[PDB]
């Protein structure tokens, strides 16, 4: 039960990198949508959530412990 | 509720579909909702953001079931939902807009609230 001494590195947490909100769709024409990244074929997922464009990887943020495609 | 305006229609639809948990506020919850088969109404406003989303919302509702009812002044429909419930209307704490709202299956079971669509199916 004695006081703490000056550290060497201490730093708390990352800063939640501030990406733009939503640019996952592009139009060829109004009412003719295109999708850059594929929607994940998952049952628990409602088929409306997207995947990371992580070339050499495909990562679904919902299933945070499985379902990653390696190409 | 109201006198079947293009504006009082939302004023009776909101204050009601929040208890249905329908109001997928923001643009991202809205997109996630209407990308599925749930959407039954959409809204917009002026372009206080990038001009590329007014393309996208119109395009997505057009793809499956267009119901866009464009009512300007984002802050208006913002005041119509807030965060939730009320403190004041003169509320400097948290009053910001929504710029898009998507209702699910036109909300809780209801009477005159349906008449919005009984009106605006044919005139459009």
């Amino acid at each position: 039960k004695k006081s703490y001494t000056t550290p060497k590195k201490n730093k708390h947490k990352r800063k939640k990198v501030k990406l733009a909100v939503l640019k996952y769709y592009k139009v060829d024409e109004n009412g003719k949508i295109s999708r850059l990244r594929r929607e994940c074929p998952s049952d628990e997922c409602g088929a409306g959530v997207f995947m990371a464009s992580h070339f050499d990887r495909h990562y679904c943020g919902k299933c945070c412990l499985t379902y990653c495609f390696n190409k | 509720g109201g006198v079947m305006d293009v504006n009082t229609a939302l004023q009776e639809v909101l204050k009601t579909a929040l208890i249905h948990d329908g109001l997928a506020r923001g643009i991202r919850e809205a997109a996630k909702a209407l990308d599925k088969r749930q959407a039954h109404l959409c809204v917009l406003a002026s372009n206080c953001d990038e001009p590329m989303y007014v393309k996208l919302v119109e395009a997505l509702c057009a793809e499956h079931q267009i119901n866009l009812i464009k009512v300007d002044d984002n802050k208006k429909l913002g005041e119509w939902v807030g965060l939730c419930k009320i403190d004041r209307e003169g509320k400097p704490r948290k009053v910001v807009g929504c710029s898009c709202v998507v209702v699910k299956d036109y909300g809780k079971e209801s009477q005159a609230k349906d008449v919005i669509e009984e009106y605006f199916k044919c005139k459009k």
